């Protein structure tokens, strides 16, 4: 069947480059026009480039032009993309896709399987862990670490019982923050201690923080 | 350039409808996309009216003057997904917004806020973050606003997607960023949570 494979995601630091290939199988790549679109995520759909079917002729959008260089190789079925000069607002799932129209629709009608690209300038950073005081409700505000996972627990694994852990969320200094709430009795607020304990392995940090009411 | 609204629900068998407008669009041809969850997209219509080989008869598109509409009739659940018209010109493709269309499976269900004030540690830190969690909605599209006294904030603010719950309803998270001088500088701060047309809202003070 028709099968288009991306290749060359990761994480990167603004103003260095990176390169993302796109191999097709199932159709005569030469006979078609090639695009890349991207996903910020969270967000819709941007069209990135397109390069006419031979190699004559290529497009960008306003956003990219003059620092992404889309190419092909028609002998080896592939497609690739050039990101230079990488600012943190380029951090999104890439997508190639094929174009319908031997002379260009601009549309996508078969489309890969994306690859996430990560832009970040941050260091590896620990984070700084906030109490988040109060059935009540209480947590855990991690925030400001690079580069992810981060593991929470409460009180040394010993609850799970109404925890939630947020997804993170990239903040425009390229670092993370997320929080974890769990949901306990009221009565608790006397009879109970809560901690979150906190690991941050790629910065070797191990933290506890005790949720006192306030 | 092109408008779509955020979100459609309907119940299973009836049709639904998602617009798309711009002023260019009767000069352009449109094209509507289907993504679900965690997958690429899929194109449901090519060149404003003609449905693709594969493509269930159930889609069908229209044209009405700058504004052309998607519709599915007896919307199934596996219709579920956000769905994204795209146009352009010689130059270029544009796309809208995208359109969460939720195929009724349970009752509306208002969501819970909880709002925390930035802790004294913090504070201590010379830095200041307002933490609004959000639970138990259905369907899962909400808008978050937040606002100093009876001002809107748009600086400082990251909400998250909102996410399934095993329950199957809704989460989602948004903090507002603050200096200490900007949260003494005001009566209160408020994270206001707008869901189906009602809001539910939570307010802290300094």
């Amino acid at each position: 069947a028709v099968k288009l494979v991306q290749a060359g995601g990761g994480v990167v630091q603004p103003g260095r480059s990176l390169r993302l290939s796109c191999i097709a199988s199932g159709f005569t790549f030469s006979n078609y026009g090639m695009h890349w679109v991207r996903q910020a995520p969270g967000k819709g759909l941007e069209w990135v480039a397109v390069i006419w079917y031979n190699g004559s002729r290529t497009y960008y959008g306003d956003s990219v032009k003059g620092r992404f260089t889309i190419s092909r190789d028609n002998s080896k079925r592939t497609l690739y993309m050039q990101m230079n000069s990488l600012r943190t607002e380029d951090t999104a799932v890439y997508y190639c896709a094929r174009d319908p129209d031997i002379l260009t629709a601009f549309s996508f009608d078969y489309w890969g399987q994306g690859v996430l690209v990560t832009v970040s300038s941050a260091s590896t950073k620990g984070p700084s862990v906030f109490p988040l005081a109060p059935t009540a409700a209480l947590g855990c505000l991690v925030k400001d670490y690079f580069p992810e996972p981060v593991t929470v627990s409460w009180n040394s694994g010993a609850l799970t019982s109404g925890v939630h852990t947020f997804p993170a969320v990239l903040q425009s200094s390229g670092l993370y923050s997320l929080s974890s709430v769990v949901t306990v009795p009221s009565s608790s607020l006397g009879t109970q201690t809560y901690i979150c304990n906190v690991n941050h392995k790629p910065s070797n940090t191990k933290v506890d923080k005790k949720v006192e009411p306030k | 350039e092109l408008t779509q609204p955020p979100s459609v629900s309907v119940s299973p068998g009836q049709t639904a409808r998602i617009t798309c407008s711009a002023n260019a669009l009767p000069n352009q041809y449109a094209y509507w996309y289907q993504q679900k969850p965690g997958r690429a997209p899929v194109m449901v219509i090519y060149k404003d009216t003609q449905r693709p080989s594969g493509i269930p008869q159930r889609f069908s598109s229209s044209t009405s003057g700058t504004t052309v509409t998607l519709t599915i009739s007896g919307v199934q659940a596996e219709d579920e997904a956000d769905y994204y018209c795209q146009a352009w010109d010689n130059s270029a493709s544009i796309f809208g917004g995208g359109t969460k269309l939720t195929v009724l499976g349970q009752p509306k269900a208002a969501p819970s806020v909880t709002l925390f004030p930035p802790s004294s540690e913090e504070l201590q830190a010379n830095k200041a973050t307002l933490v609004c969690l959000i639970s138990d909605f259905y369907p899962g599209a909400v808008t978050v606003a937040w606002k100093a006294d009876s001002s809107p904030i748009k600086a400082g603010v990251e909400t998250t997607t909102p996410s399934k719950q095993s329950n199957n309803k809704y989460a989602a998270s948004s903090y507002l960023s603050l200096t200490p001088e900007q949260w003494k500088s005001h009566r209160s701060y408020s994270c206001q949570v707008t869901h189906e047309g009602s809001t539910v809202e939570k307010t802290v003070a300094p």
